[PDB]
């Protein structure tokens, strides 16, 4: 069990780190304590683009 | 019906000259404006 969970970083975590980080950090960006978006253009309807940080607030 | 149709064709064609001119401008004026607008307040005009 000890050696089984050691090599999971090269196998299982490669997909986990891609869907759990790279997708969340895409474009300088499930309990959510933080959300960020930078320069997102989407055609009013599902626009969002909200920065939870006190710096550069959006509407 | 005779003289008016001669001058109408010139004004109608010139209206198409600015039509193709604004057609590329309408695409630029909408695209150059950044959709994710940021909140700001002008202190001095």
């Amino acid at each position: 069990l000890k050696q089984t969970e050691n090599d999971l970083k090269d196998i299982e975590a490669r997909i986990k780190e891609k869907a759990g980080v790279k997708e969340s950090d895409t474009g300088l960006a499930h309990p959510l304590q933080v959300a960020r978006c930078t320069k997102i253009i989407k055609g009013e309807d599902a626009k969002y683009v909200i920065n939870l940080k006190q710096i550069a607030k959006f509407v | 019906i005779r003289i008016f149709r001669s001058e109408l064709q010139r004004l109608s064609h010139e209206n198409n000259v600015m039509l193709e001119k604004i057609k590329d401008n309408k695409e630029k004026i909408k695209n150059n404006r950044q959709l994710p607008y940021l909140v700001a307040n002008v202190v001095e005009v």
